[PDB]
C-alpha cells in the first residue's frame, strides 16, 4: 500500500517504467565542511605502494559533491 | 531549466537526416573556373622593334 507516501509527502509517488531508473546510487551526501567520504574498498589497512607509479582508484560521485 | 528527465518524451526511433540521405545529396560543379593570375608584360613596349 502507498497511501503513507502522500501522508507523509502530500503527493502521489512517481512510478517510471524502469523500476529504479531515477534511484541514485549514493543514498546523499552531507555537505558539513570538515567531513570525509570514502570511495568502495574492501579492507582500509595497510599496504606498501611501488614507488614513482600512480595509483588510480575509482570514485563514484553519484551526486554533486564540493569538496 | 528544463533538466528533468521524470517527464515522458514524445520521440522515438529515427529521422530522417542528411546523413541518412547520402546517396540522395550530390556533388556539384556549378561550371565556374579558377583561373591562375596573369603577369603584366611590358618590356616590349620600351625596345626598339623592327
Amino acid at each position: 500500500s502507498i497511501a503513507w507516501y502522500r501522508e507523509l509527502y502530500g503527493t502521489e509517488p512517481n512510478f517510471n517504467y524502469p523500476n529504479g531508473v531515477l534511484v541514485p546510487n549514493h543514498p546523499g551526501y552531507n555537505q558539513t565542511p570538515g567531513g570525509i567520504y570514502l570511495p568502495n574498498v574492501a579492507a582500509l589497512s595497510g599496504a606498501a605502494i611501488t614507488a614513482n607509479r600512480i595509483h588510480y582508484v575509482y570514485f563514484q560521485v553519484a551526486q554533486t559533491f564540493v569538496t | 531549466a528544463l533538466n528533468n528527465t521524470t517527464y515522458q518524451g514524445s520521440m522515438r526511433g529515427y529521422a530522417v537526416t542528411k546523413s541518412r540521405l547520402d546517396s540522395f545529396i550530390p556533388e556539384v560543379w556549378t561550371g565556374e573556373v579558377l583561373r591562375a593570375l596573369n603577369q603584366n608584360f611590358v618590356a616590349s613596349q620600351y625596345v626598339k622593334t623592327l
